[PDB]
């Protein structure tokens, strides 16, 4: 149904977008992706910028960035 | 004149106190001073016509013509005279008639002292809060400083109850050992409940304006953490409160004795040079070691916090409930705490594997100073410590570290259960009393004799005599062709002469474990003879042996070359067979034996070849600690070329490993050991020119400089990133870091920035930094020497710092050589690269042109320079050949 | 005892030689020696009973009991005795009867000398060809060294014809001043045609195995270039042959006199420390200054080749055709050549604008040493030069550079046509004779008096007396508010005391040109008075003046502040109005006046603000030469921060300009000035951290390292690229450059690589280089000091080099202080950064602990250090403020 | 007719192909382009590599490289 994925994105030490494993999935078949950025303290209180922008895709739920796709969680 | 009893430093055994009534009234308004009144109740065990009581810098008020008044509890004594003996810090009262034995007497007095800025007795601490300056009144009365606050029988064996009363302004709050008796009613009076039977040096009371966070354990103990209101509001005391409870529960179960008191207050002070004091019921810390900030503190700070809390909470049973009879047994107290803190911490942090760090923190730290001919035994007769300077002399690193090591060894060869049973019996038998180490040995022997499982070659006291009555530790040599085993007194200097006699002729009774190709063997005892033979140490062409498992014994181990080669082959084949502690042990022992010219240095270098596949922290830490001397001796010669290359070759995989583990440095490990390993990997990779580490540091520094408000760099990596970015960059990075340092409010971040500022490769920038160090508005005085040492660590800044010190000798000596040991440490730190004849001649010329303690430091530097010159001339060619062949 | 004529250093005026017959037979087979026979024909002007003739280290053979034989051309003299006076280098023959006046006599002798390794007289040169060692026999008989080869009247005023004969192996060839008389017939005899009337010090003959390239000018002169056969085959002598002809034609037209001889041979020697010698018909050069390789030589080498060829070919008329009467007028000869070489070179290379470089090469080079109280006048009486050491003392930089400057000024204020006419008359009148400068002054005065156009304030000799009889030069101060003009003796030290008296009281008669806002004015003469007034130097609020046009006069110029501001405004508005030579002149004069405390240093710094839009080479060169002292004094302090920034801001456009001109560094300029400007731009941009220059250097070094066989880097940029790549990189670049240096076959490329090896920022690499300098197999002895100086130029290597020199003082003094001035230059080069009291105290302590010329060098270094300390303490704050405000 | 252009290519100090002005044109309308490389000494005795490869195009005759076109000469 209306499945929502809250992705968490971080900027790596080399300056690359990395999809955090702390992303959340809600199952209360449209998919709604909400992106949140954070720092080393793992506090997702900032909206994602252009660089750290990913779309939730789908089994394994992954985050498609502008250059790659990274597996976040598994909906088993 | 020892005939007069008031000329003897030891208090007479004629009068025994029972209870005290102390009333104090600090005057925080300035010429800061305090006034008070005191009542002492004592019993005369033997008839005497004189009363002697400790007193140090107290002005008394005349009472019927005399300083103090005396009465019975009625043949009232007549005070013929009363005087002060400043040499022995005494107050002598002469009575016209001898006191009747078996009768109790009360002495009243009214005195006025000074609240000085020296951390002794009842003093004052001035700190800066916001833009204002605030003053608090606190006590540090350890050893022989309770006499400075009120007249008392200031000896640990003199135990009495205390009734404390404080008079303080309404705007302040007062803390003591016990709970207040009720509400405090421009001045308020606070009274506290009667303390149990305790010693004078364990008392404390503090008047200040502080906030606290409180909790209650299921056992019913009220735990409070006190700090400045800002720190409490920011939540900097939450971790200490969280960990205090589990540590108290662990110590209650381990000692098999409940917590003796009802409350547990721990207070953090902005300025406390002592570090921590184990006052009964009111523990005092420095705020840099008790408060934890989850936004700017690294893992080392958290480990320090938990370990210091465990160490100070251990004293509540062992040290306060049962006290030492005299200051010659202090090693038994402190060392015990220094051993059990890890255990307590291991209970609070089960996943940190803290008990493995003790070796690196203690054993290897003390073996450096215990392997010298200038060492001293743990135990000395009580008659050799009478002067307060002699009393203060026993608080040294030997008493802590080597005491912890020997107690750990004793606990290991007696098993934990028997050790705990003996400790519990000892605590139960002598509660609210004083003891010597022989009583503990007797209790342990009683526990041992009641079980048939464990058998010892001799009694506990006979075994411990070898380890507490003579200095040093043995080296155990094993020949596996025949299985012969021998022991010898180990010294770092092969040409050293020992002039301190020993009653055992430097022979120990040694407990020895071992494995055979990873399979445990039977426990063995070296019986105190020079040589012996056994089949536990005889091997064929296939198997090998390794003795000191987890380094539970306080000795070094040496093998024959074939056994060393087999061990190296096993390390190159499968690391997991050999425990990680022993993997660090082989490196440490090989380097120490090479320094003593017992094995070739090439063997020590061969022992480091397995680090290319090692991901643990302790072997890397041991290897880097050993190779620091090589780096100091060879960083300005041709040997530095290959050596760096070799280290790079060894460190490239480890870094790569973490680069894969951390997901390009986004997620960081949660365990303490893995975090230490990651810090070591990043630091070593950046120090020896790995391009990925330099790129990481540059990118992180750019991210930080883009948004200085929020630091994106994890606190574990900040120092390495800052130093590497400054080293790679130029004036812009240095200026940015300097501007950040100027506006820094915390202490850890400011220290990290100041340390990073010394990594510059430009001569003019370093000279400008040296010029900055002369201004107190920019660099604080208490940091100046540290800054210089950091600038001395740079290979470019060695000559600059030496010239700066030579040019400003008088000012530096005046500012840091009056009563502090920081000047000697500065002199030692800036001359440790000297290994050439030209440098030796220059140092000798400087000494000749500059003729107190400065000359002694120069002489020690000259001796160290001569040793370094000889070592370099003896080892340069072979180490260069090895590094070229293995890089 | 001056009564005896053989104790007088000056030869008697009684005997005059007419012709010589010299026969020589070198023995290249080794104890190298040579033998010969000699015949001297002379006339006795006055009757005498003694014969004195120069002779130095010649073993004679007994002829009827005496060393030499004498006969008439017959009252045969009887030789009573013959002896050698070693002090005056004489051979004295005593005759029983006085010689008859008006009669000619012949003296025969047979002698045997040594072919030593010292470049004096007839000596030997040993070089390495391929893997073998070869020996040649050559002569350097300048000054007073022809007596070392054969007995003669060795004075320049003694002129005679010569008949030379050589006996040499068949495998060798022999060269002399004249053409051989025919074919040379294991030994061969070569005879040469009779030389014209010439002096003894201009003779030369060389026996060697060399090849030559020949050509014939349209005038009929055969021009040959001689060198080693390998160099001739590779074509390294083509440029010299190409340029020799046009220079000879220019000198034939300029002197208005044809070339006196028939052939012109120029020979390059592998080892010739003298540089070049102007032997008549056979000029000798060092191969590093005569041979040009079109594959590895830069533009500086080509300019040096053409200028040295012109300088040596100028002597064929002025110096050889007409010679000096005595060695006290040498400044007239050398200086004249030092002025006309550029002119000759300007004819050979019309597009190079060479005549503008002379200032930077000569005037500004000599004003540094002529502005000291220790200077000396150009002209001295002949009676003050008698000792050969005194004769050698006159060959100094003053005689060349200041002589060239004064002769250039004289030529400019007399116009070129009149100067050429006077020179032609002087050459025609005194051909094959000797002169003094008064004769040249008289000829110039005769030419001047025969024309009505040019008018002088006095005679030529009266004007030139002010410039040749007193030391120093004036500074001319102009006040434009009133038009007043004054002159003063200029000294660099404001607190210097001049103790050398002057007959003119240090007042000159000065020729002064000027422009008014770019418009020429009328020529003016300062008449030898301290102060004067004229309306040529009075300006309104709009116009400005500038005096020394193209710096044709040997003096400095100072203005009032308003005129300086107007000049600076004009420079910021339009550069083209002011000539480029004067654009360099303003900077040079401002800095020199600031050093003398006549103008504030801020004015000198203001004068450099126009360089941000300057694309010429001379102003940049002058500014960098002036700022080298600032860089030396401030490269280890806080002033180095802003200063570099400012220089970067000034150099960024110029670099960009060339980046656009060269098409991203593919096509390079064809003119000498543009090439110098490009070299300056690249060097300055890379030295002060311009990222584009660093990227260019890294890319070029990578391209070179990819294919070491062919060097893709243009030879003009190789030094900068190598040094910058080594500075940016690490051990790999240094090792590559070191390996290239070890296999280098040429000299210029090896020197460039060795200089680049000293740009490393690593302490251990520099220490390893210092260790390498101790091995003669790696670094040649003749380069060692130079290498040290280069390592001293690095700010990191200053302390390392100073410590190395202090540690190896005795060996360095033994190897380079025995008879060479290289040790003094090394001492001066390694102590020029000393500006602090600590460094002064250390230097004084070293001097006290090290007590010949070494102590004098240390004392001079102490004086320089004191001056530097005072200057830094006086100027640091203001220069820091200026650099911060203008960066 | 059969016009032949001998282009001369150099590698710049930044590592870029530069068309030298010393290129030659022969007019004895097919166009035949021959590429030659050289160094700072201007000796075109080496065949062009992949990096320094240009095609003669056409008035002004230019050299089209892989990334740009540079005018070499003018056929006026
Ligand atoms: C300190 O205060 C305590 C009570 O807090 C006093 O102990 C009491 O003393 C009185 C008077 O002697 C006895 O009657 C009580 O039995 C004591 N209470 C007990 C034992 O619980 C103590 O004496 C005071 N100390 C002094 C006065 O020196
Ligand atoms: C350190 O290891 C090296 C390399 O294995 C050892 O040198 C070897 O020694 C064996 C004999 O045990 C020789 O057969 C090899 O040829 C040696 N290899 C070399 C020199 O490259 C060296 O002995 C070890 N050092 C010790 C044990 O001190
Ligand atoms: C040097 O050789 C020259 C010829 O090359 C000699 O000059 C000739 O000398 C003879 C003998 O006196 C005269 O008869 C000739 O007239 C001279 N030739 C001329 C003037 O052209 C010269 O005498 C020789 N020098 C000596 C012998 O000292
Ligand atoms: C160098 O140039 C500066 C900048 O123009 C001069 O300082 C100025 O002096 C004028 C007066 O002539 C003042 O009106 C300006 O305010 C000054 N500007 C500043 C200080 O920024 C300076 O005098 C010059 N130095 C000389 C001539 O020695
Ligand atoms: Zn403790
Ligand atoms: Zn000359």
């Amino acid at each position: 149904v209306n499945i929502t994925i809250d992705l968490g994105m971080k900027l790596s030490g080399y300056g690359q977008p990395i999809a955090s494993a702390l992303s959340n999935i809600t199952l209360p078949v449209y998919v709604h992706s909400t992106c949140k950025s954070s720092l080393w303290d793992n506090v997702f209180n900032s909206d994602c910028t252009d660089v750290l922008h990913a779309t939730a895709v789908i089994f394994d739920v992954a985050a498609r960035t502008r250059t790659n796709e990274q597996v976040v969680r598994s909906l088993y | 004149d020892q005939s007069k009893p008031w000329n003897v430093y030891r208090l007479p055994k004629t009068l025994i106190p029972d209870s005290y009534n102390v009333t104090l009234r600090p005057y925080l308004t300035p010429l800061y001073v305090f006034t008070g009144t005191n009542i002492v109740r004592f019993t005369c065990k033997e008839s005497t016509n004189i009363v002697i009581i400790h007193s140090k810098r107290l002005n008394y008020t005349s009472h019927q013509g005399h300083m103090v008044a005396l009465s019975g509890v009625h043949p009232q004594p007549v005070i013929v005279r009363t005087e002060l003996v400043e040499l022995t810090e005494y107050l002598v009262v002469h009575l016209q008639e001898p006191l009747v034995a078996g009768r109790q007497y009360e002495m009243n007095s009214e005195f006025q002292g000074e609240l000085a800025d020296d951390l002794a007795g009842f003093y004052r601490s001035e700190y800066m809060e916001n833009g204002v300056k605030k003053v608090l009144a606190t006590t540090h009365m350890q050893a022989t400083e309770a006499r400075k606050s009120f007249p008392c029988f200031d000896e640990p064996a003199m135990k009495a109850t205390f009734n404390i009363t404080i008079i303080h302004p309404n705007n302040l709050v007062a803390l003591s050992n016990m709970l207040p008796r009720g509400p405090s009613v421009t001045w308020k009076v606070t009274e506290f409940e009667t303390t149990p039977i305790m010693s004078t040096y364990l008392l404390a009371y503090i008047v200040s304006e502080f906030s606290y966070v409180e909790t209650r354990a299921p056992s019913g103990v009220l735990i409070r953490i006190w700090a400045r209101p800002s720190a409490i509001n920011q939540g900097h005391g939450d971790y200490a409160l969280k960990v205090t409870g589990p540590i108290l529960d662990f110590f209650s179960q381990h000692y098999d004795t409940p917590y003796p008191l009802n409350k547990s207050d721990q207070i953090a002070l902005p300025d406390f040079n002592a570090g921590a004091m184990e006052n009964w019921g009111l523990v005092t810390y420095r705020e840099s070691a008790l408060l934890y900030d989850r936004q700017s503190s690294s893992s080392g700070n958290q480990e320090r916090v938990v370990t210091v809390i465990a160490h100070e909470l251990a004293h509540q049973w062992f040290g306060n409930l049962v006290t030492l009879e005299w200051w010659n047994d202090l090693w038994l107290n402190e060392g015990f705490a220094s051993y059990v803190e890890y255990l307590g911490a291991d209970f609070a942090e089960p996943t940190w594997n803290l008990k493995d760090l003790m070796v690196l923190n203690d054993v290897y730290r003390v073996m450096a100073v215990d392997a010298l001919a200038s060492s001293h035994p743990l135990s000395t007769p009580a008659s050799e410590i009478n002067t307060p300077a002699q009393i203060s002399e026993v608080f040294d690193s030997i008493s802590y570290s080597k005491g912890a090591s020997v107690l750990r060894m004793l606990s290991n060869f007696l098993t934990e259960d028997l050790f705990k049973m003996g400790i519990a019996s000892y605590l139960h038998t002598y509660k609210y009393g004083n003891t010597i180490y022989l009583n503990l040995w007797e209790h342990l022997q009683q526990v041992v004799d009641k079980q048939p499982t464990i058998k010892l070659p001799d009694t506990v006291s006979a075994i411990m005599d070898r380890w507490i009555l003579q200095m040093g530790f043995p080296v155990i040599t094993v020949d596996t062709q025949t299985g012969t085993i021998s022991q010898q007194h180990f010294l770092l200097d092969p040409q050293s002469v020992v002039t301190r006699p020993s009653q055992f002729n430097y022979l120990w009774i040694v407990p020895i474990s071992s494995v055979r190709s990873g399979s445990p063997q039977a426990h063995y005892w070296l019986p105190g003879v020079e040589k012996a033979q056994n089949d536990l140490f005889k091997t064929t062409a296939n198997d090998w042996v390794l003795l000191n498992l987890n380094v539970t014994g306080y000795y070094l181990v040496n093998y024959d070359n074939e056994n060393w080669k087999k061990i190296q082959t096993q390390l190159q084949t499968d690391l997991s067979v050999i425990p990680v502690i022993n993997r660090a042990q082989v490196i440490h022992d090989a380097f120490n034996l090479a320094s003593a010219q017992k094995v070739p240095v090439t063997l020590a270098l061969n022992n480091t070849l397995f680090l290319i596949q090692e991901t643990e922290y302790m072997p890397w830490q041991a290897a880097l600690s050993s190779l620091s001397y090589f780096k100091l001796m060879f960083d300005r010669s041709e040997v530095y070329g290959p050596m760096k290359r070799y280290l790079k070759k060894q460190v490239t995989p480890l870094f790569n490993h973490f680069e894969r583990v951390t997901k390009n440095w986004t997620d960081h490990p949660q365990t303490l050991m893995d975090q230490y390993s990651e810090i070591n990997a990043v630091s070593t990779a950046c120090s020896y020119g790995v391009p990925e580490c330099e790129k990481l540091a540059a990118t992180l520094f750019a991210q930080w400089k883009k948004n200085p408000q929020n630091n994106p760099i994890h606190p574990n990596l900040r120092s390495t990133v800052y130093c590497n970015a400054i080293a790679q960059g130029g004036e812009e990075e240095w200026n940015f870091v300097w501007e950040q340092f100027l506006k820094a409010e915390l202490v850890n971040e400011a220290d990290k920035l100041r340390g990073a500022l010394a990594c510059s490769n430009q001569v003019w920038i370093l000279n400008r930094f040296l010029s900055y160090t002369l201004d107190p508005n920019l660099i604080r005085k208490q940091d100046v020497t540290s800054t210089l040492s950091s600038i001395s660590s740079n290979v470019v800044g060695q000559t600059l710092v030496w010239d700066f010190v030579q040019s400003n000798w008088k000012k530096l000596f005046q500012d840091y050589g009056t009563g502090s040991f920081s000047f000697s440490n500065l002199i030692q730190a800036v001359t440790r690269r000297f290994s050439t004849e030209f440098e030796l001649q220059q140092l000798e010329q400087f000494k000749k042109n500059n003729m107190g303690s400065a000359t002694r430091a120069l002489e020690q530097a000259l001796e160290k320079t001569k040793a370094n010159l000889k070592w370099v001339k003896e080892n340069k060619d072979v180490v260069l050949r090895w590094f070229t062949e293995n890089s």
